[PDB]
């Protein structure tokens, strides 16, 4: 498949083909567990971190990195300041866009820098099935993936993620990832950083500079977490 | 000399200076995840190998950070990550937080290597897992059409990763195979006796 490739300029991912019904509970479990969706417009260059309330289970960091635009953009120096370390729980989970260049050493740098061990590298593998490009200077290769870093601090599914690659500009990135990161139950205080109208969800705090609404409240979001319900996974019943 | 070569040894204790440069290393090192402890890997004299050319370096687990700060160490800069998505003979997919459906082997460059082919193939490679423990022999070929015909050499193979072009070292191989004049020359002089 890597002659193939060569010969036509169909990526080897292509030829995948294919990409327990219980995890249909799970998936109604999640989505009764699940938040009102909130969000906020926030220029999160100025904006203070930490005004974001309580601290998070999970972290969904999308920094819009400049090779996204290879056709504001953060640079890993941008990203490596956030005071990422001052809203996550101290057991808590990030999930790390790191695009295919640097950002697979940065974004490391960043995982450790707030406290995180890395455990997982799920890797979003891009089909071109409808298009059989302009590489980095540092390239060797021809570049078809995305890396997203998954991070924990304190004490089912596949780390490969395959969907079509998407139109030129288009940043959005697929929406399993999501998917993957509720179906690990790993609590209901998720932030999304720098998500947009088109990613807000149920279950999700969504905060990023194009968001063209907010309906954010610290202490209406810190009411769904007051007790009984501090420490539900968001896969369990909801609390009578 | 074209065709297939190697040397059993233990590649800690083997002075790799008698080998020459290389176009392209490639390893796939028993991380402490007979293994080596972190040390020994860091200790390796990797950096006499090349001066310009490219590392492919496997990892996995927790050598996914310490095969980067390897490579660093040994002078490269990481400039691009293969992953192969291991299949089964349908082409279908077959740490603790998730099932692991791929591999990853780290690219680094070190100096300024010239007359390669750079984006010929993709960072993606799509292969059924033959044995146990063993990678693809796909890589081989990304590699060749990469940098054709240069000296290339592979740290930690097996007897099956023997390949034209190619200097093989491992402590299962069947002694010592060479063939390149150069290369036997300063073999017998470093080691008149033959052992390592
Ligand atoms: C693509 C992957 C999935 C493929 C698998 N990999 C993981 C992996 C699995 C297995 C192995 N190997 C298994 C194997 O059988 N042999 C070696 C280890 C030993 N080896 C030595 C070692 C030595 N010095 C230390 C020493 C010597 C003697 C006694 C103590 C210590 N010197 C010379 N050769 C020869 C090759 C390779 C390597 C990597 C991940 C990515």
């Amino acid at each position: 498949y890597c002659q193939h490739f060569v010969d036509t300029g169909h990526r080897p991912q292509n030829f995948i083909r294919d990409v327990r019904e219980l995890i249909r509970l799970k998936d109604e479990l999640i989505a009764k567990s699940n938040t009102p969706p909130m969000y906020l417009q926030a220029d999160i260059e100025a904006f203070d971190i930490r005004e974001l309330t309580p601290k998070f289970d999970v972290i969904l960091l999308e920094p819009p990195l400049e090779e996204y635009y290879r056709e504001k953009c953060w640079t890993w120096d941008d990203i490596m300041k956030l005071e990422i370390d001052e809203i996550a729980a101290p057991r808590s989970f990030i999930f790390l866009w790191c695009g295919s260049g640097e950002g697979l050493d940065l974004g490391r740098v960043c995982l450790r820098k707030w406290g995180y061990r890395r455990c997982e590298d799920i890797c979003w593998i891009k089909t071109n099935k409808n298009n059989p490009k302009t590489l980095d200077p540092k390239a060797v290769f021809q570049r078809t993936k995305e890396h997203c870093l998954m991070g924990i601090k304190g004490t089912v599914d596949i780390d490969l993620i395959i969907t079509e690659e998407p139109e030129i500009g288009n940043i959005e990135k697929p929406v399993e990832i999501f998917h993957i990161i509720e179906h690990f139950c790993l609590g209901r205080r998720r932030l999304h950083l720098f998500g947009r109208d088109s990613t807000i969800r149920p279950g999700w705090l969504t905060v990023g500079p194009t968001l063209t609404n907010s309906n954010y409240n610290a202490e209406t979001y810190a009411s769904y977490f007051s007790a009984p319900n501090s420490y539900l996974t968001g896969c369990t019943e909801e609390i009578e | 000399l074209f065709p297939p070569q190697w040397i059993c040894c233990d590649i800690r204790y083997l002075d790799v200076s008698i080998l020459g440069k290389f176009a392209v290393v490639m390893a796939d090192p028993p991380w402490d995840i007979g293994t080596l402890t972190d040390d020994e890997m860091r200790r390796l004299n990797i950096p006499v190998l090349q001066d310009d050319g490219f590392l492919f370096l496997w990892v996995t687990g927790r050598a996914m950070e310490l095969g980067r700060e390897c490579l660093n160490l040994w002078g490269y800069e990481r400039v691009d990550e293969i992953i192969w998505v291991k299949t089964n003979q349908l082409q279908r997919i077959i740490g603790h937080w998730l099932n692991h459906g791929k591999e990853h082997c780290l690219v680094g460059v070190k100096g300024n290597p010239q007359g390669f082919n750079q984006g010929l193939d993709c960072d993606v490679i799509v292969a059924e897992v033959r044995s146990t423990s063993h990678k693809p022999d796909e890589i081989y070929g990304m590699i060749e059409r990469l940098s054709p015909g240069t000296r290339k050499i592979e740290l930690f193979g097996r007897p099956h990763n023997v390949q034209p072009n190619w200097i093989t070292l491992g402590n299962q191989l069947d002694g010592i195979h060479l063939l390149d004049p150069d290369v036997v020359a300063r073999f017998k002089q470093r080691y008149p006796d033959g052992i390592i």
